[PDB]
RNA sequence: CGGUGAAAUGCGCAGAUACCGGGAGGAACGCCGAUGGCGAAGGCAGCCACCUGGUCCACCCGUGACGCUGAGGCGCGAAAGCGUGGGGAGCAAACCGGAUUAGAUACCCGGGUAGUCCACGCCCUAAACGAUGCGCGCUAGGUCUCUGGGUCUCCUGGGGGCCGAAGC
């Protein structure tokens, strides 16, 4: 599972200030953490219908995020899926 | 009560027969609660610790009865 | 989420008066400032001071009763009988000045939302004025 | 990794010279897998509340390991094997929660 | 021996039953277990480890309204039931017999195939029930209980129950 040194070294690789912990980018980075440690644990134990469900939960979550961005400042979306690598 | 009557122990400790032994009765069985003298947490606990004991024999599954 | 601010407000003293407590607590802003304005003014409340709880500003209305009755449950006649959003969010309803209602034979009042400001049915049609007809109380 | 303890059964008729050589077994398997011993407990023998393999006793073994997760059951799997090592039990290693005090 | 209100069908002198020891295998998982816990529902209980979701509390630190709902769509979806293969201890539709009865194509008894367990794929219904859509605010308390924080004979948050103001 997600530990705290690899967790807190995600946030620090995209932060905006130093000693921020909650912003868009960085919300957004983590599921995506999360996300992607789901969708390789649902390749294999395809019969856990359950955890696939919190995967929706968090792609819906995720997704909500986006759209805000794309809302508020474009660039930063932009430049954010490229440096996460998603709907590019 | 058996918690009245016994000390302080550690509701974790599978090893610990000398102990868990006043919680089972005269049959292998687990004493219920009322008997026991715990709480909510301590008697969930108390299962899961016997359940072990009794894999690595120290603790029966069953007993027979006795007095006559 | 809290769809209808005023909606609530005006709960919130609905379901205040009905169980009897001096005054209740409300969500401050501007706008729901100036229906309590009324209010009181009308004389269906004492009146209101602002407030903060906890940090955050909140409005203090101040309930009104009538004198205690004889016999048997002696709940106090309720100076605020009725009271209902006419307006609601998703089917908002502006009224045209010929359009204002009288209510209860003229009673109990209206209140809308002019662009001369929140109103008396009475006030608006002296203004000669129309909008958003927030709500009726009696 | 995590912390665990790892309880060892085997035959408790067992002489002096072959008990040594399962339980040196043991050492070298553990370190097969990474798992550096805290500290071990030899109480030896006891008796079981039932007989394990038609045999009514037991030499008992403890150990603290703080072995990687991934291969934690494999650790076991390689226990498994001698026909003398009769029972095995790997736990993780949990604070332990007082009672009657 | 078994079984019943009684009985018989059946099984036993190839020696059953009751009893000891050994071996095989499948299914299920006593006690703890609750008027309990969890989960969106269907549903979930031996023990262990790995992988994984949700959730609660405290601090109040960060973002700054980024929220709610949700036609169609997509996935989940008890039991039974269908395909291929595996498995088969116990139970058991249909079916074979036994007794009951005016009769019994039943209720009782003895057997018994699908099935029931597993894998892959389909089916998608239901008293799929709190028979009570999801989310936010407001309106006396008492008591039992799971669980978390606190200065813990009391306070404070979340859940499950019973009684109950106003109201309905």
């Amino acid at each position: 599972p997600i530990t705290k040194e690899e967790k807190q070294k995600v946030i620090q690789e995209f932060a905006r200030f130093p000693g921020d912990t909650g912003s868009t980018e960085v919300q957004v980075a983590l599921l995506t953490l999360r996300i992607n440690r789901l969708s390789e644990h649902l390749k294999v134990h395809k019969k856990d219908h359950h955890s696939h469900r919190g995967l929706l939960m968090m792609v819906g979550q995720r997704r909500r995020l986006l759209r805000y961005l794309q809302r508020e400042d474009p660039e930063r979306y932009r430049a954010l899926i490229e440096k996460l690598g998603i709907r590019g | 009560k058996v918690k009245a009557t016994l000390g302080e122990f550690d509701l974790r400790d599978y090893r610990n027969v000398e102990v868990l032994k006043r919680f089972l009765s005269e049959t292998g069985k687990i004493l219920p609660r009322r008997r026991t003298g715990l709480s909510g947490k301590e008697q969930r606990i108390l299962a899961k610790t016997i359940k072990r004991a009794r894999i690595l024999g120290l603790l029966p599954f069953t007993e027979k009865l006795v007095r006559k | 989420m809290l769809t209808d601010p005023i909606a609530d407000m005006l709960t919130r003293i609905r379901n205040a008066t009905r169980v009897y407590k001096e005054s209740t607590d409300v969500p401050a802003s501007r706008f729901k400032e100036e229906i309590l304005r009324i209010l009181a003014r009308e004389g269906f409340i004492k009146g209101y001071e602002r407030v903060d709880v906890d940090g955050k500003p909140y409005l203090r209305v101040y309930l009104k009763y009538g004198p205690r009755r004889q016999g048997p449950d002696p709940r106090p006649e309720q100076v605020i009988h009725h009271i209902r959003r006419i307006s609601k969010p998703g089917r908002r309803v502006y009224v045209g000045v010929k359009e204002i209602p009288r209510v209860r034979r003229g009673l109990g009042i209206a209140i809308l939302s002019t662009s001369k400001g929140v109103l008396t049915d009475r006030e608006a049609r002296k203004l000669g004025v129309g909008g958003e007809l927030i709500c009726e109380v009696w | 990794m995590r912390r665990y303890e790892v309880n060892i059964v085997l035959n408790p008729n067992l002489d002096q010279s072959q008990l040594a050589l399962e339980k040196e077994i043991i050492q070298r398997a553990l370190e097969n897998y990474g798992a550096r011993v805290e500290k071990v407990e030899e109480l030896g023998l006891r008796r079981l509340a039932y007989p394990i393999a038609k045999d009514p006793q037991g030499y008992f073994l403890w150990y603290q390991v703080e072995m990687p997760e991934d291969r934690v059951n494999d650790l076991a799997r390689e226990l498994r094997i001698r026909d003398n090592v009769r029972r095995v039990m790997v736990v993780k290693s949990q604070e332990p929660f007082l009672a009657n005090a």
